[PDB]
């Protein structure tokens, strides 16, 4: 899946 | 709970440990036991669950999306099984954190800073609900995502400046609920140029170290724009 | 226990889709839950269950190092709670695979290739108690590790030829457990040099896929060589 | 801690 950018760690 | 007998400050020493050690499900067991002393967190206190719980619920994500991609493929019980037990303990996770926000963070939270952080919070956890929900509350967990959302959107609006990051990060995550989630990507889009072109024109009220801040979250939705246009 | 209701081979799939998935304790559990049904492995099987548990008992390695050079550096109570919640854990994990090994894989293995397996991955988990220990029984647990490994190594002599990747490992890892756990850094050594050599001799015996698999291990044996020489 | 090369996965 192509995960978009969001707030915070991964 | 278990964190019951441990004092307050001792937890918050703790989860500090956890960090340092990669031990976020420790981290994340401290900061709930914080969260139910009953009193209010300081930033750094509320940066702390958020990093725990976001790092437990990081590792769940990934899993399910592999699982998922495995059954969707697949398309005997094992494959569906397993996701299924995945999704579960995701779901359990995501419920913990919506149950600490509604006992009783948010109500208590009267600054913007809190506040608003909080309510990001909620409509990140009822996200990822949304990213593994098939059924008929689907629709309903996106709209207690929505709605958590554009509570916080308008708090920030009027009470933080352009460039601060909770406001930033908040309208980033917004942003991607909205290309992703609501599948409305022209409002995604919409979102994120303002945020980033409103944060632009501030950046020259900001010290070197909140200029630093700033950028860092506007890069990432200079990514997202990237990608999306 | 937990698995007692799941089929042994719907055990082993999913043990296969946690190791996708990157969930390492579910794959514990289930190649655990596999064990327990009675039945001796095989070759993949086995590598199930050692790959799972190295996984979780690595994590918690470094999370006990990370700690531990905390507390010594601190030299209240919380660090060294802390320390003594994960070290609990992992012997907790440790416990786990050698009453496997005990009950009942080790007895029931005669294959040269299951046994050496056993009885390396034996020495191992006693190598990682030995790593944390610091009571009345380091040297019990020392001397298990030792004669689990020295065990393995009379077999995998007498019954493998010197490139077998098995035999590669167990020297590997007991030149280790000689350089840093028993304080023999010349043994390591020793054997290090002795176990390279010998393998390098026999490589032309090989086909390109066994080369490929000794030469990977034999790359181990030199890695550590050059930091101890 | 200078962690010396052993078998398998990290
Ligand atoms: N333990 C953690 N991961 C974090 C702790 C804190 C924090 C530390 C002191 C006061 C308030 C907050 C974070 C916020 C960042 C934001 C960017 N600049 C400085 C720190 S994150
Ligand atoms: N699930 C895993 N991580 C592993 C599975 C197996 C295995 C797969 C088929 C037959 C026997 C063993 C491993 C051994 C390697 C050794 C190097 N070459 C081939 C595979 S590892
Ligand atoms: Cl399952
Ligand atoms: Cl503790
Ligand atoms: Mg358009
Ligand atoms: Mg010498």
């Amino acid at each position: 899946k192509l995960m978009f950018k969001t707030e915070g760690p991964d | 709970g278990a964190m019951g007998s441990m004092e307050r400050a001792s937890l918050i020493q703790k989860a500090k440990l956890a960090e340092q050690a990669e031990r976020y499900e420790d981290m994340a067991a401290f900061m709930k036991g914080a969260v139910e002393k009953g009193e209010e967190l300081s930033c750094e206190e509320r940066n702390l669950l958020s990093v725990a719980y976001k790092n437990v619920v990081g590792g769940q994500r990934a899993a399910w999306r592999v699982l998922s991609s495995i059954e969707q493929k697949s398309n005997g019980p094992e494959v569906r099984e397993y996701r299924e037990k995945v999704e579960t303990e995701l779901q359990g996770v995501c419920d913990t954190v919506l149950g600490l926000l509604d006992s009783h963070l948010i109500k208590e939270a009267g600054d913007a800073e809190s506040r608003v952080f909080y309510l990001k919070m909620k409509g990140d956890y009822y996200r990822y609900l949304a990213e593994v929900a098939t059924g008929d509350d689907k629709k309903r967990i996106i709209d207690s995502a929505r709605s958590a959302y554009q509570e916080a959107m308008d708090i920030s609006k009027k009470e933080m400046p352009p460039t601060n990051p909770i406001r930033l990060g908040l309208a980033l995550n917004f942003s991607v609920f909205h290309y992703e989630i609501a599948n409305s990507p022209e409002e995604a889009i919409s979102l994120a140029k303002t945020t980033f072109d409103e944060a632009m024109a501030d950046l020259h009220t900001l010290s070197e170290d909140s200029y630093k801040d700033s950028t860092l979250i506007m890069q990432l939705l200079r990514d997202n724009l990237t990608l999306w246009t």
